[PDB]
């Protein structure tokens, strides 16, 4: 259970992150329009 | 073992397959593309060569009025001899407001017979399209795997629903994605400011 | 950033109080400052 | 099983360099064009008022 943890951390991690990303994306296309 | 699924479970986060999926989801809501795939009995290349010709070859298929403009989105290589070159058309209108024609009334034009049988001088042995009202003609009835009640709410949620719609959004590549056709919209963007940048220096002299 | 605008007033401005033969229109004097303050108070 | 660790911890480390290539990606032309055109309405007023 070393590694499992491993998993989700850097995958919640992760995931928190592309959350922030998708939505720059988003402000972006945003601003575009 | 409890153990197993969770690891199922992550694998299933991490996938393009989406069982909730990685909790990637995220939906990006696309204003409302014409495109339409042409398949060439040429090499990737006998198009690459002669790519002027070849648009206003269909340009003039279409009559060869300015209101009409064929344009490029890629070109790829399937085979040694063979190529696809997949294009939209815009029409202007008569107050200067541009939109491109539609993917399906663009490909009953070239499904017609004469225009098939000058389409196919031109080389083409094959076509295929992607795809008022027509908004909710789509945006009903699901798209690619997305569930039916999120989907549902992207369309509540929609801050703007007539510059746009929701559009589904697929994990990273998929950001990757919108990213490409952002920088692609940017250029065109910077240039059309261009142009009127030109035309007021041209008053202003 | 880039304008044209008070380039244009300036311009129009500057264009204003040079001349000419108009019948009328003779270029005006520019006060500003202390003098254009009471200038415009009374 | 151990064969196994060897591929998803791959396919998932293989996703997150796509997640490197978007964040090497990011926006300065972006940012740009707001500039411009909010630059280009402005020769517009001059052009007009001339």
């Amino acid at each position: 259970e070393s590694l499992i943890n491993k998993w989700s951390l850097e995958l919640e991690d992760q995931e928190r992150h592309f959350l922030q990303q998708a939505t720059q994306v988003n402000a972006w296309d945003r601003t575009l329009i | 073992t409890l153990l197993g699924d969770e690891r199922d479970a992550i694998l299933a986060k991490w996938n393009q397959l989406q069982a909730f999926w990685g909790t990637g989801k995220g939906y990006f809501n696309n204003n409302i593309d014409g495109l339409v795939v042409l398949v060439f009995n040429k090499k990737e290349t006998e198009i690459r060569s002669q790519q002027q010709q070849l648009v206003e070859s269909l340009h003039k298929v279409l009559g060869g009025n300015q209101t009409l403009t064929v344009n490029v989105e890629g070109t790829k290589t399937l085979p040694d001899d063979q190529t696809e070159v997949v294009i939209y058309v815009v029409e202007r209108s008569p107050n200067g407001t541009s939109r491109r024609v539609p993917a399906t009334t663009l490909y009953a034009h070239f499904e017609q017979a004469n225009i098939k049988t000058q389409l196919q001088q031109l080389g083409v042995t094959l076509s295929m399209t992607r795809t008022p009202a027509q908004i909710k003609q789509l945006l009903q009835n699901p798209p690619a795997g997305v569930d039916p009640i999120i989907w549902e709410q992207a369309k509540v949620d929609n801050p703007d629903s007539e510059k746009l719609i929701p559009v589904p959004m697929v994990g990273f590549k998929e950001l990757l994605r919108r990213l490409k056709v952002q920088d692609q919209m940017t250029k065109q963007h910077q240039t059309r400011l261009d142009i009127i940048s030109e035309d007021i220096s041209e008053l202003q002299k | 950033m880039d304008t044209e605008g008070f380039g244009e007033l300036l311009q129009q401005a500057e264009q204003l109080a040079a001349e000419t033969e108009g019948i009328s229109e003779l270029p005006h004097v520019e006060r500003n400052l202390q003098e254009i303050q009471q200038a415009g108070e009374r | 099983i151990c064969q196994d660790v060897e591929n998803l911890q791959k396919f998932v480390k293989e996703q997150k360099q796509v997640q490197e290539e978007i964040s090497r990606m990011s926006s300065k032309a972006m940012l740009k064009v707001q500039e411009d055109i909010k630059a280009l309405k402005q020769l517009l007023s001059l052009a007009a008022n001339g």
